[PDB]
RNA sequence: CAAAGCCACGAUAGGUCGCAGUGACCAGAGGGACCUGACUGUUUAAUAAAAACAUAGGUCCCCGCUAGCCCGAAAGGGUGUG
RNA sequence: CCCCAUGAAAAGGGAGUCUGGAACGAUCCCGGGAGACCGUACCUAGAACCGACACUGGUGCCCCGGUGAGAAGCCCAAG
């Protein structure tokens, strides 16, 4: 047979790369080591990211972008560090917060920029404490474990209700993926030939075998439901 | 070498007593000077494609006159 | 059909109804949190709003402030 | 407030930051000011109430004092250099 | 507060709006000033600066210029009120 | 505004000729019933334009990031300025 | 007014605020000098390009009085 589409998508040709030069910049925390203060100077649109970003100016003259928090205005003053209080937009440390506090853009280590709860409308809560680490419940309902001194922002990422309006036509979804790396439109595998897909071929379009496949299948075969524990709607 | 928007077409015959018609190509108009975060160009400041070498003709006569009005300034002194 | 009458007879009655209820929430008369309902608030992009009197810009939801 | 002899700072204009002394009151919108010996020497002119910002320093002179009368009074309180201290 | 404000506007003399009452404050010809909490910041700290030069009472209203305008009965907002004549009310002790 | 000179459009009254007045030119035949794909779009360059492909809507599976899925002989890499 | 589209970057320009240095001195008037190097003819298409051809194909882009809604169909200027 021939290489599948997902196998071509891994060579990273220009058809499958992200057009990142169109974004404001990486939206990460900077490496700072004090108790500073900042001012929001702008709220911008980041093309293919789903959440608006804020631009922050530190008292020592440092510029950086972080995902915007719902309810933060331009010209507002925020504090960064271990002594920061519990207010929207403040960058705090997770070791200092009580139980059930809603945060976002949570780091795993000290100084990685933020990993979890970054997409629009998402947030995390503080759910306990291990010996050396705090337990945080993510939006997937799973639990992750992070350092004592990992930074996070207080509040919820702006842009909720994003998905309550139907796109309503094939062209509204044509722009959406012009600024992203996602391949669109998507051809069903049953509509291909046997040389291009394990589902292709036959008089009647059908998945010829059960769709569930094991975790040990070689590349070029992991299609359908991957290592599923269950199927069906209920 | 056909049309390009980075040039405006002009044709001249009103103030005109000779008799012919042609077309002149000039570059689009400039704007008051640029980078951006504070975003307000000014009142009394001059921008021309060439420079008449002017000095006080292209700027007001206040303290920060050419820089900006008293808006984005007093946190600088 | 209200605001959704610009689609004609396409996309299905229930799909047009959901689109129309979201847009009718966006175009409600909103009140500015900072000054008051004095100047009306408008959307710049998804999650970005400002009031046209006080010129204050803030971050909110996708279709409401 | 705005009274006789208050030291003020002009917020706009050509000098816009240099100091002056209020000598008398013209009407509800204008007062007469002077700076005798400024770096450019702001001259005796009227000024709008909205164009000057008051300071806490005052000078004891009478209404409509001349240019010399205020010049001595500045020396009396030793404010000749102390204009540019705030 | 509303009890005195009802009597103040019934008999006293009052000034509505920032520009007219800001000039009187600089020359010290207002008995007192009430400021709503939604006023522009540049004008609010101008009121506070010029007030310390003359010892004039300043009252900080909790609401906005709209429910301050509605208390005066005026169809639109008023953010600053200048009290030039108490009349017969008992508001000036605040 | 009203007068004057130019100009445009919409109407009114009367007279009149032909076989025929949107006189050439330009310029939709209409209606009833069933199947099929919802729709706008795409396709076998050179015998197939379709009921085939796509689509919006629906639903299921993997994965907390040193992940999941994929490329490489290795150094490493695409998704990821996520 | 619209977007689950938010719609390039630099050289090169101008201005501002400060620091240091000299007392001579222009972003204004008058006179004088200099400004390498390389392209430039012609066609640009029912005969100058590609298709074995002076090939009804393809490669072109920009522009142009009456009737009439009209860059349509019909008739005619300049050419």
């Amino acid at each position: 047979g021939k290489k599948l589409l997902q196998q071509r998508a891994g060579r990273g040709g220009i058809n499958f790369r992200s057009p990142s030069w169109r974004r404001v910049g990486p939206a990460r925390y900077p490496n700072i080591e004090g108790d500073h203060k900042g001012k929001i100077i702008d709220i911008l649109h980041n093309p293919g990211v789903t959440a608006p970003v804020v631009k922050v100016k530190l008292d020592n003259g440092l510029q950086f972008y972080i995902p915007a928090v719902q309810g933060v205005a331009v010209g507002q003053e925020i504090s960064i560090g271990k002594n920061a209080t519990i207010s929207n937009g403040n960058i705090v440390e997770v070791g200092q917060l009580p139980e059930g506090t809603v945060i976002c853009n949570v780091e795993k280590l000290k100084g990685d920029g933020g990993k979890f709860a970054r997409a629009a409308g998402s947030y995390a809560v503080i759910s306990g404490k291990a010996g050396n680490k705090v337990l945080i419940k993510l939006s997937s309902e799973k639990i992750v474990e992070v350092s004592q001194n990992a930074r996070a922002t207080v509040g919820i990422i702006a842009g909720g209700g994003f998905v309550e309006k139907p796109l309503l036509k094939a062209g509204n979804n044509y722009w959406k993926y012009r600024v992203r790396a996602v391949k669109w439109p998507v051809v069903r595998g049953v509509a291909m030939n046997a040389v291009s897909h394990p589902h292709g071929g036959g008089l009647h379009q059908s998945v010829s075998r059960p769709s569930t496949v094991s975790r040990n299948a070689p590349p070029g075969r992991k299609v359908g439901h991957i290592a599923s524990r269950r199927t069906g709607r209920r | 070498s056909p049309q390009q928007r980075s040039g405006s077409f002009r044709k001249v015959f009103v103030k005109l007593p000779s008799g012919k018609s042609t077309i002149h190509y000039e570059r689009r108009k400039d704007n008051i000077a640029r980078c951006g975060m504070c975003k307000k160009p000014l009142n009394g400041v001059k921008n021309n494609y060439t420079y008449k070498y002017s000095k006080t003709e292209k700027r007001p006569e206040r303290v920060y006159g050419g820089y900006l009005c008293h808006k984005c300034l007093e946190s600088l002194i | 059909t209200g605001i959704a009458g610009r689609f004609g007879a396409r996309y299905g009655s229930s799909t047009r109804k959901k689109w129309k209820e979201v847009m009718e929430r966006r175009y409600m008369p909103h009140q500015c949190p900072y000054c008051k309902t004095t100047g009306k608030v408008v959307r710049i992009a998804s999650g970005i709003w400002y009031c046209r009197k006080c010129e204050t810009k803030w971050a909110g939801l996708a279709y409401t402030p | 407030a705005i009274e006789i002899g208050r030291i003020c700072v002009k917020t706009r204009g050509r000098e816009a930051g240099k100091k002056c002394v209020i000598v008398d009151i013209i009407d509800s919108n204008f007062v007469l000011v002077t700076g005798p010996k400024e770096i450019n020497g702001v001259k005796r002119r009227r000024v709008n109430i909205l164009h000057i910002e008051p300071t806490d320093k005052k000078v004891e002179i009478n209404k409509g004092a001349t240019d010399q009368e205020v010049k001595q009074a500045i020396e009396q309180s030793g404010l000749t250099d102390f204009i540019k201290e705030a | 507060f509303e009890g005195e404000l009802k009597t103040l506007l019934r008999s006293g003399k009052v000034i509505l709006g920032t520009r007219k009452t800001l000039k009187l404050l600089k020359t010290g010809k207002v008995k007192g000033v009430v400021v709503s909490s939604t006023l522009r910041q540049d004008l609010k700290d101008d009121i506070m600066t010029f007030s310390k030069f003359s010892d004039i009472p300043i009252y900080l209203y909790k609401g906005s210029g709209y429910e301050l305008g509605t208390l005066c009965g005026k169809p639109f907002m008023v953010s600053v009120i200048g009290i030039v004549d108490e009349g017969e009310s008992k508001i000036l002790e605040f």
